[PDB]
């Protein structure tokens, strides 16, 4: 007789790795300048 | 005479790519406040 | 009649599919603190 039909096609690979974590965000904007500071003392008499 | 038999099954595939890498985390929160400013001059003498 | 010969082997699998993508990267860490505050005011004169 003829030749046998063709086997199935393979399996497929496994899914790739998951990619890595990203960079860390960059660090914030900077912070508001202080209170002012308390009143000098009153001038020596 | 009858077809042969079926042939094998082919070689399993090769695995995928990996993933993207992640996104960047987010901006970080502001700074604190900076120090308060010193204290004023002593007022010149009378 | 004699049955036929085996069959050709079936041919090779597809690579798979990509990996998830990554996680998101950690939150940046706080902003710089702010400048010093203003100076004071001076004190009244003497």
């Amino acid at each position: 007789g003829p030749p046998g039909p063709k086997g199935p096609k393979g399996d497929p690979g496994d899914p790739g790795p998951p990619g890595a974590r990203g960079q860390a965000g960059v660090l914030g904007f900077p912070g508001p300048p202080g209170p002012k500071g308390p009143k000098g003392d009153p001038g020596d008499p | 005479g009858p077809p042969g038999p079926p042939g094998d099954k082919g070689d399993k595939g090769p695995p995928g790519p990996p993933g993207a890498r992640g996104e960047p985390g987010n901006i970080g929160f502001p700074g604190p406040p900076g120090p308060p400013g010193d204290k004023g001059d002593k007022g010149p003498p009378g």
